[PDB]
């Protein structure tokens, strides 16, 4: 697998208007809000599902396009599905002691599966088949400016068993966020990528699932989420020439002259990127 | 009594307006499910300056359906909201984690006290 | 019964005249509307309700038709002659441990089920039938401008029950909109239409049911509402040729020319519909 | 009981001279307005009333006829009486276990309560009787063009109580709209008035009401009110060939030529009826 | 803290002028079922531009037929109406959600002073 040869970094952006991007396990299902200053959240591993569904609808379960995590699976299953394709015996708790097949394993399930050669796994278990780190890695993602949740509230005409009243004999609970303009950071390693095989191909169909990561997506509690933007910076060199930090400070966001009240819509904010470093080239055209 | 209702300060108010808000909300529409600190805590907290005006909205809407009823305690809970919003200026944009737990030393204390019989 | 063969979006424009186009349960009766902005809201929960209503009506509980979600109905029930059809004893809470059964007793409702087949439903109970997730749904309709509720009082020249004040007078409230112009979002998916089986036929039944959404569900609160337009946009490919916000943003809606006050009619409006992207059709239904 | 077998949507229209058509109860007993705009309103309870009124003149409690709502009624008494005559005992909030009791009292309730058989009801008291919609509905009436109520200050010789205070000539008002053209719009359901029995007599009886709906309202506060057009649109089958909107625009009501004043007499408003669709009949009753 | 005649913030003075034109409509129409502020509160912090002018005309009917009176408040509120208009630039077509929590304050700043005496 020729891996990727450069480090890249990207910025996405994408908003929610009357949905629910992401909920809160432990708070009802309230959406992720920084709990000092409102602004909303999505957890990254919540992209990274959203990116894992559009490679498994667009692939349809490809050869060498697998999903690991999938939907309901038994793991430890995948795991002996790899030792037995390794013809090894996966009897022992622990890795087979031959550093060889220790990693024939993990290159098995590295090269059948899409999503541990993109994010990486962890496969310790009953059945062992090591660690993988991840070539592309994606931080919160955090609104731009302060979102209020909204808990609405709903009823229905009909009954699961039996009610009290036989009146609100139902009342249920939506939850929706009425805007909000959430940014989100990634990172893309070239060393871990050739650790694990991720190519050009690979990379190119991760900047698809970014670009239409939503458009399948589409939910009763959803609502409408889009992408809106989608900055890369590709470094001229392995290792990268620029820190990550910098290249995200020159993609910019203000509200511009649509200051009137809340934001409601993408117009009104203002997206501007500045001129890389020398080093570096910014593709915005996604 | 335990609450002190000469503290006057911030936090400790908009906990006791919060808690008020509470008890008035409870009294106009019994039997819901939730109530606002179950609700608006987590918002409430974290930038009171804008969820504050909303939930004074649905404060003003509950205590104008209890008013109606010849039973009228609404103008009991309307008062206390003029006294604790008397001493505040503005809303603060962001609590701290002390202020916030004043905050919630303060809607406990004034809960409590509108449960008295 | 093959599933439809492309995506489509739709944008559904309808208003409200001297009505409570929805109530919120929470702030006593008043019309759902935005606190921060103004502007009204009539949950995708209410239209899809109309649209059960509706197929229910002009289909009179024909095979394959009925409504899932019915008046006073008990799920449960539903439940257990779904498994009675498929032959299986239904867990205490669980679906059948094979995954056939499972998929058998799941797309028997799926089936015989319009609004199953359509929004999906959940129907994890005490007898479980899994979940599906529908092609077809909306988001919340949100009106173009500000709309002012105003609380009617209203008086009842006899009493409920005797006693000591009470052949007495006694006082009600109502709460109507004066006008609003809503515009509902749509989204119909290939995918899961192949999963649940949604047909041609189908679509039609429910383009037919949007247009006449409205003209059956006259009540002494809801005043005159009525639909206005309905452009769908039908993508060439499965997966679709443009995203969802780029086609939502052609039909724009915006004061006509003259009209200076608060709208009161839809003459107050134009209406305007935009060329499409290469790929995508677009017909004005309405 | 053979229902109606076809829709209808019918306009009325009536004016006030020198009178108050409906009293706001918020407003210091002023006629009802649109605030944002002037125009004034009249709650179709009110004109519900008045056809109640005028059908318990003209049948005077004859078996099928009574009125539900009266000025010395008490609802509850009034439930309690369809119980024993289906031969049942209340439970204190809740409806007959059995579903088949249920419908028989929803039934016998409407069998001979008029205005429960039309306008519908909602009976759900201790003494609970189910919910009726009733198949002819009424929208707000608003009058053509703005009015503007004029308080008229008026005097009484006597006095009421005797006051030390005492000439105590008190100031009495009259709240007036010199002139206002109303215009109400109506359906009528057929698939409603199937579940209810509203037969043919019952239509023949409500047009004869709504013709002379306020020739026996007369009182100090109303002044000469009168209604001037009644258009009816029968729709050919069960459901509607046509849009409730499209057919109300038909009927344009626009200032009369050489009329160029404040309007004070119907001869200063002109009123034309367009050409119904193919498959709706239309017929002037004024 | 208290009321602040020379607040002169734009949510502020707007609050203050709803309050005075709530207390002016329930003096010059009493027994009201509804009162302004439980009909119009939302709509006048939402959209202030869309519902204060008419609030404002019919404050000026109200001041007129009070007037009429031999009895006095509706110079007080009148002249208290003029002077927090002069202020205001102009309405806002709509607020931030922190500008209406400050609407908040000002009207229940101005309702509570003008109960006192």
């Amino acid at each position: 697998m020729t891996a990727i040869a450069n480090r890249y970094e990207f910025v996405l952006l994408f908003d929610v208007e009357n949905g629910n991007p992401n909920g809160d396990p432990d708070a009802g299902n309230m959406p992720r809000i920084d709990p000092e200053t409102g602004h909303g959240l999505v957890t990254d591993v919540c992209l990274k599902r959203k990116i894992r569904n559009h490679v498994a609808l667009t692939k349809e379960g490809a050869e060498r396009f697998n999903i690991y995590i999938q939907e309901k699976a038994i793991l430890n299953e995948t795991h002996e599905r790899a030792y037995t394709a390794c013809d090894l015996k996966p009897e022992p708790k622990k890795l087979p002691k031959k550093v060889e097949d220790a990693k024939r394993v993990t290159d098995w399930m590295c090269t059948n599966f899409y999503d541990i050669r993109t994010f990486g796994a962890v496969m310790t278990t009953e059945v062992n088949c090591g660690q993988v780190r991840g070539p592309v890695q994606m931080a919160f993602a955090r609104s731009v400016e302060p979102v209020v949740p909204q808990e609405v509230s709903i009823t229905r005409m009909a009954v699961t068993t039996k009610a009290e009243a036989e009146d609100n004999r139902t009342m249920g609970r939506k939850h929706i966020v009425p805007y909000g303009l959430y940014v989100a950071h990634g990172f893309i390693s070239a060393p871990l990528a050739e650790k694990t095989g991720f190519s050009d191909e690979d990379l190119t169909l991760f900047w698809d699932a970014l670009v239409n990561m939503f458009e399948h997506d589409r939910s009763a509690a959803r609502g409408l989420m889009s992408s809106r933007k989608l900055i890369v910076f590709k470094h001229q060199n392995r290792l990268g020439n620029a820190p990550a930090h910098k290249l995200f400070d020159l993609v910019k966001v203000s509200r511009a002259e649509g200051s009137s009240g809340p934001a409601r819509s993408f117009a009104d904010y203002a997206v501007t990127v500045g001129q890389a470093p020398e080093g570096v080239e910014v593709k915005e055209m996604l | 009594v335990s609450l002190d209702p000469a503290r006057t300060d911030r936090p400790y108010l908009l906990g006791r307006l919060f808690a008020v808000l509470e008890k008035a909300q409870e009294d106009a529409v019994p039997g819901a499910n939730a109530t606002i600190k179950d609700r608006y805590l987590a918002s409430a907290s974290a930038n009171p300056g804008q969820v504050f005006h909303m939930l004074l909205k649905n404060a003003s809407n509950h205590t104008a359906k209890l008013r109606k009823d010849p039973e009228r305690k609404a103008i009991h809970y309307e008062i206390m909201m003029q006294e604790i919003i008397d001493n505040i200026s503005d809303f603060p944009v962001t609590m701290s984690s002390d202020e916030q737990g004043l905050f919630m030393i303060g809607y406990y204390h004034q809960r409590k006290a509108l449960f008295t019989k």
